[PDB]
């Protein structure tokens, strides 16, 4: 099949080879495949799924960044991008109590630009948490 | 550059702009390319990423 | 007589729908096809197999319709 890098400006998430993945994108999630066609975009808050040689799935959170599907071999960019099982449902539990308080405690437009990142951030983190029980 | 833990070598190369000179990947090629709307900011902001990563690395 | 006045017209509204009808769909499909070699050529062969694969499927009806035509307006006269 084809071959993935994930990275990130703090480490290398991920590289190798992999059967079949689902990410992350501005409008919407999309599905890539083998020799797919070449594109680039940014993603919104979310996650990658990898699913590997024997089907074997890991869940990688993408709090924000880019992806680039040019080449055979794909790449990930990732502004901030945790593994799965260092983030946890109790941090992603925080992150909601967090945006939830800050919901309340935003009450122009700037702010709630800030506000709204602060509960994207947190919705992703609860989605990939959910889907790391898997 | 630190090639050596006891050996290094200055260096100088180029950024912008960005060498079309590099080997071309003549075995990667497609019969569909499909850019993502508003290809100017998702392109700037890349090449914005590419600059930074080489000057601070 | 009035049937052969009558005749003529069943088949040029016949003919003239069935031409509508084809030209059209085989305008969106190869518009399509089209399409796709302005996004890169190297399918072009490939999408244009599959075009002919699909322009039949375009074609079934209308010319059932045009035989039917010819039939009326050189048979039934």
């Amino acid at each position: 099949t084809y071959h993935l890098d994930v990275v990130s400006a703090e480490q290398q998430m991920f590289s190798g080879l992999v059967e079949k993945i689902q990410v992350t994108g501005s409008e919407g999630e999309l599905g890539i495949y083998p020799g797919h066609a070449p594109l680039l975009t940014a993603i919104k808050p979310g996650m990658i799924r990898i699913v590997k040689q024997h089907g074997h799935e890991e869940f990688i959170y993408l709090s924000g960044g880019i992806l680039e599907v040019q080449p055979g071999n794909v790449t990930v960019l990732a502004d901030t991008a945790i593994r799965g099982q260092d983030l946890d449902e109790a941090r992603a539990m925080e992150a909601k109590r967090k945006a939830e308080e800050h919901i309340s405690s935003s009450h122009g437009d700037v702010d709630y630009a800030q506000a709204s990142a602060e509960l994207a951030k947190a919705i992703a983190q609860l989605r990939v948490i959910e889907l790391t029980k898997k | 550059k630190f090639i050596n833990t006891m050996s290094q070598v200055p260096t100088i190369s180029q950024l912008l702009p960005l060498p079309a000179s590099d080997d071309d990947d003549l075995k990667h090629k497609s019969w569909d390319y499909l850019y993502e709307p508003d290809p100017k900011a998702l392109l700037d902001t890349l090449l914005r990423r590419y600059v930074e990563s080489q000057v601070y690395q | 007589n009035l049937n052969m006045d009558l005749l003529y017209m069943a088949a040029a509204v016949m003919m003239g729908l069935a031409a509508i009808g084809a030209a059209i769909g085989i305008g969106i499909l190869g518009g399509k096809f089209l399409e796709g070699a302005a996004r890169q050529p190297d399918l072009i062969p490939l999408l244009r197999t599959q075009f002919f694969i699909v322009m039949g499927l375009v074609d079934a009806i209308p010319m059932i319709a045009v035989g039917l035509g010819l039939y009326v307006m050189f048979a039934v006269a």
